[PDB]
């Protein structure tokens, strides 16, 4: 079966600048080989049929070449929305296969995260448990960490993060950070902290609550 | 326009139709040889009201969308004018879809008829590609 | 326009039959050739297999002929079989056209004998702009959608990735709305799990005292 090798797995670039992915074949398959895009796992789209043909409603800055082995897409004048993945498919043989996709970040402004805490909702008390949750919205670059405190006293047990991919509107990242435990584990404790270093911080984005009040 | 057998030899090898579906290219200028005599303005008129389009006579029926044919299916997702062209990209482009169906080259009579069997490599001889 | 939209289960035991179907509205099964290709969970993308027109099929080898790809001209449909499924079946299905003009929405199948547990959906009240959230606890399989006030808010939304621990996903939604607009107007956060056939709507309110 024929093997695709896209190069490289990742690009990040400024929005008005172009970019140049590269994707060759294990063996030559004419100009059999298909460009498309994907964010996440939504569904694919054709950018590129056979190389080089254009595709209705896809721009003129998107430009396939190449022919046997060694092919490209060329993006031109890059937009925000043209964030996600990129792979090339070959039809040449069947079973038809598919690069490892190229990678492409949109390049913005740093920002800093906007940081809020929840405490447990009383119906999940309720049910004998405490989840409490700090989002950390609209920041770039992608690299951030946040530490739990619980009376000054950082905790690694009982948190689980996640992170959206690239903002569609913004190009900022944006994070989830739940410190769950027992309601008898979170009656014992007062005050619960959220603490944000990033890039652009100047100092931890603290975020706090006390059980005590409203 | 009519198509000299290298001319046609090096458009279909530009255009990837070089062992597509385990073909070679001697086959795909023989079956364009004797479906269309290379000629990409061909037609025919069929008993069942049908017309086959181009330099490989592509059926009406099954495959492009004229606006006359009975029980007709496009299935290459293009009108029939397409397939007249001197530029061969949907005649291919169609090809490939035909090809890419469990009955292969024997979409093409002409092709089973005059050409599977024979030295097909004969018809890309000089033709240095 | 032609359209395409995966339907059946989310969730398969191991060594059993992964059944998905493929609707076609805006023209016939017998006007093209029709598709399912897979994305396995690291961006790896599989093509499966095509029936053309005469009913010829082409199934991937890697797939060591555990898969069966059938029609229906009268529903107006296609349908995938893959028998004898692993854990390294679970991935996202989509059905799509040999041009690869038309493609589904994907369906994510999951291989487990984990049963199904519905999620249980608090609401993050806190304690210009102003953050709201809802928390998905405790649900298999995935996947789960929210929506904000049954999808009028949009914007400022963030719906992040599930994560399992313990066999069982947690996923958070946060949405960011104008100080004036919460809590003088209401924001309701609206959780569906297929699996369960449960729809759940939690409305966000100020905390008790």
């Amino acid at each position: 079966d024929i093997v695709l090798t896209q190069s490289p797995a990742t690009l990040s670039v400024t929005p008005g600048n172009s970019v140049s992915l590269s994707c060759r074949a294990s063996q030559s398959i004419g100009n059999n080989l298909h460009w498309y895009q994907q964010k996440s796992h939504e569904s694919p789209r054709l950018l590129i049929k056979y190389a080089s043909q254009s595709i209705s409603g896809i721009p003129s800055r998107f430009s396939g070449s190449g022919s046997g082995t060694d092919f490209t897409l060329s993006i031109n004048s890059v937009e925000t929305e043209d964030f996600g993945m990129y792979f090339c498919q070959q039809s040449n043989s069947w079973p038809y296969t598919f690069g490892g996709g190229t990678k492409l970040e949109i390049k913005r402004a740093d920002a800093a995260p906007t940081v809020s805490i929840f405490p447990p909702s009383s119906e999940q008390l309720t049910s004998g448990g405490a989840s409490v949750v700090c989002f950390l919205n609209n920041f770039y670059p992608k690299d951030i960490n946040v530490k739990w405190k619980i009376d000054g006293s950082e905790r690694q047990n009982g948190v689980l993060n996640s992170w959206t991919d690239q903002d569609s509107k913004d190009s900022t990242y944006s994070m989830s950070s739940t410190l769950t435990l027992t309601k008898d584990e979170y009656e014992r404790h007062n005050s619960y902290t959220c603490e944000a270093t990033h890039k652009t911080s100047t100092s931890p984005i603290v975020k706090s609550f006390n059980r005590n009040e409203c | 326009k009519v198509f000299g057998r290298c001319e046609l030899a090096a458009a279909m090898k530009r255009h990837g139709l070089d062992n597509y579906q385990g073909y070679s290219l001697g086959n795909w200028v023989c079956a364009a040889k004797f479906e269309s005599n290379f000629n990409t303005q061909a037609t025919n008129r069929n008993t069942d009201g049908s017309t086959d389009y181009g330099i490989l006579q592509i059926n009406s029926r099954w495959w492009c969308n004229d606006g006359r044919t009975p029980g007709s299916e496009n299935l290459c997702n293009i009108p029939c004018s397409a397939l007249l062209s001197s530029d061969i990209t949907a005649s291919v482009n169609c090809a490939k879809k035909i090809v890419s169906d469990g009955n292969g080259m024997n979409a093409w009579v002409a092709w089973r008829n005059r050409c599977k069997g024979t030295d097909v490599q004969a018809w890309i001889r000089g033709c240095r590609l | 326009d032609v359209q395409l939209q995966e339907s059946g289960p989310s969730l398969v035991k191991p060594s059993q039959t992964l059944s998905l179907t493929c609707s076609v509205t805006g023209d016939s099964i017998t006007s093209d050739y029709w598709s399912w290709i897979r994305k396995f969970p690291g961006n790896r993308l599989e093509y499966m297999g095509y029936v053309s027109y005469s009913g010829s099929t082409y199934y991937n080898p890697s797939l060591k002929s555990r898969i069966s790809i059938t029609r229906d001209t009268s529903k107006n449909q296609y349908y995938l079989d893959l028998n004898s499924v692993t854990t390294e079946d679970t991935a996202t299905y989509y059905c799509a056209n040999w041009d690869g003009d038309y493609w589904g929405q994907g369906t994510l199948v999951t291989v487990s004998a984990a049963k199904t547990t519905p999620p249980s959906v608090y609401p993050l009240a806190p304690g210009s702009m102003v953050t709201l959230g809802c928390l998905v606890k405790g649900y298999f399989p995935e996947p789960v959608t929210v929506t904000w006030n049954s999808g009028s808010l949009s914007s400022g939304v963030h719906t992040f990735p599930a994560v399992l621990q313990s066999d069982l996903y947690t996923l958070s939604s946060s949405v960011t709305v104008p100080s004036s607009t919460w809590p003088s107007q209401t924001v309701t956060c609206n959780v569906a799990h297929p699996a369960s056939s449960t729809k759940v709507d939690k409305k966000i309110v100020p905390r008790d005292c």
